[PDB]
């Protein structure tokens, strides 16, 4: 019931700047300050600075003080950060979390992350290729196929299939970083030879930065 | 100005064993007026953004199975697990509240499993691929463990190096194994100068390297 969203990936210029947002929505934003945490890749947490929407006071990380700015908007019940002269050290995952002002900073509910990748690069979408099910590609009765997401930039896509009816043994794998410096990945789902025959398979990609979608069909 | 450190960076365990991390605060973290502790525990599972698991140091967040107990007091302090899931693989972290918030490293929960041998596949290049002048041949080491696995691209007899990327899933969170993709890209004119497109395996649930291959 209480919901944090935040915006989508951020395709940003060198020394531009970005604002992602958040909506909190299941209790009453007022009594509740927020706080904004980077996540560098295979790196740990770090707290970016917090505000209360009662009068958009702020506190703020003693590093980030110079990249970071907080804006409230209690009347949408969303809060803001903006960074400022963006180099690649902000190119990082960020998140909105929640906490009491009253006992202090324990964020309970936090948001759903926003990918921010610094790039002097334009959006490039991705080339849906499918994986072909065939019977080199069997073992036990049971076939893998799936969905190559070539020549992407930047992170991330996301994959699903079948729009979400299916979960079941699907593999959806880290991106690789290509000589050619952008992103391909793989999807795939291992199944029973049996459903082949009577039985459709199609990926759901979305690389949201250049508002790419594609729901390719894998057949053997 | 707080140093949140956790030790041990990382470990493995088996399902149903005890676990027990710790974070040493280099400040006290108890209020005079308070007795309550200025620390929390989040968990943060693979692909997902960081759950609380316990505040005030001792008390869990609801929601939160009683199998992870909170620990400690003043500088010193203890996540205990009591009967690991295979769901908890995880990465755990303490943060402090007393002042300005300050996390540590984390500590990386893997899980310990039984050797299982992988399902080796393999993928030709699409059409609509082939037919763009770009041809990636795939690989697919699907449910292993351990996540040592060496995965050999051979084309006619001839060992290929420099013309592959791999990509490790992370462990699974029932089967508690690894996915593998190894993908080939050549050009679509290296493509057909070949015949035998092979993925030669090695493995410790594999005694004799597993190979699966085919022809354009």
């Amino acid at each position: 019931e209480v919901q944090l969203q935040q915006s989508g990936p951020e395709l940003v210029k060198p020394g531009a700047s970005v604002k992602i947002s958040c909506k909190a929505s299941g209790y009453t934003f007022t009594d509740y300050y927020m706080n904004w945490v980077k996540q560098s890749h295979g790196k740990s947490l770090e707290w970016i600075g917090g505000i209360n929407p009662n009068n958009g006071g702020t506190s703020y990380n003693q590093k980030f003080k110079g990249k970071a700015t907080l804006t409230v908007d209690k009347s949408s019940s969303t809060a803001y950060m903006e960074l400022r002269s963006l180099t690649s050290e902000d190119s990082a995952v960020y998140y909105c979390a929640r906490n009491d002002g009253y006992r202090g900073y324990a964020m309970d509910y936090w948001g759903q992350g926003t990918s921010v990748t610094v790039s002097s690069a334009s959006t490039k979408g991705p080339s849906v290729f499918p994986l072909a099910p065939s019977s080199k590609s069997t073992s036990g009765g049971t076939a893998a196929l799936g969905c190559l997401v070539k020549d992407y930039f930047p992170e991330p896509v996301t994959v699903s299939w079948n729009s979400g009816a299916l979960t079941s043994g699907v593999h959806t794998f880290p991106a690789v970083l290509q000589s050619s410096g952008l992103y391909s990945l793989s999807s795939v789902v291992t199944v029973p030879s049996s459903s082949l025959g009577t039985q459709t398979y199609i990926c759901n990609v979305n690389h949201k930065p250049s508002n790419t979608k594609v729901d390719k069909k894998v057949e053997p | 100005d707080i140093v949140m450190s956790q030790s041990p960076s990382s470990l493995a365990v088996s399902v149903g064993e005890k676990v027990t991390m710790s974070c040493k605060s280099s400040q006290s973290l108890l209020y005079s007026s308070n007795q309550k502790n200025y620390l929390a525990w989040y968990q943060q599972k693979p692909g997902q953004s960081p759950k609380l698991l316990i505040y005030w140091a001792s008390t869990r967040e609801s929601g939160v199975p009683d199998r992870f107990t909170g620990s400690g007091s003043g500088t010193d302090f203890t996540l205990t697990i009591s009967s690991v899931k295979a769901e908890d693989l995880a990465v755990y972290y303490c943060q402090q509240y007393y002042s300005y918030p300050t996390f540590g490293a984390g500590t990386k929960l893997e899980l310990k499993r039984t050797v299982a041998a992988p399902s080796v596949f393999i993928f030709p290049p699409s059409d609509e691929q082939l037919k763009s002048g770009t041809a990636s041949v795939v690989c697919l080491l699907n449910n292993f463990y351990p996540r040592e696995a060496k995965v050999q691209w051979k084309v006619d007899n001839a060992l290929q190096s420099g013309n592959s990327q791999e990509s490790v899933t992370e462990q699974d969170s029932k089967d508690s194994t690894y996915s593998l993709s190894s993908t080939l890209t050549l050009s679509k004119a290296d493509y057909e100068k070949h015949k035998v497109y092979a993925c030669e395996v090695t493995h410790q649930g594999l005694s004799s390297p597993v190979t699966k291959s085919f022809n354009r």
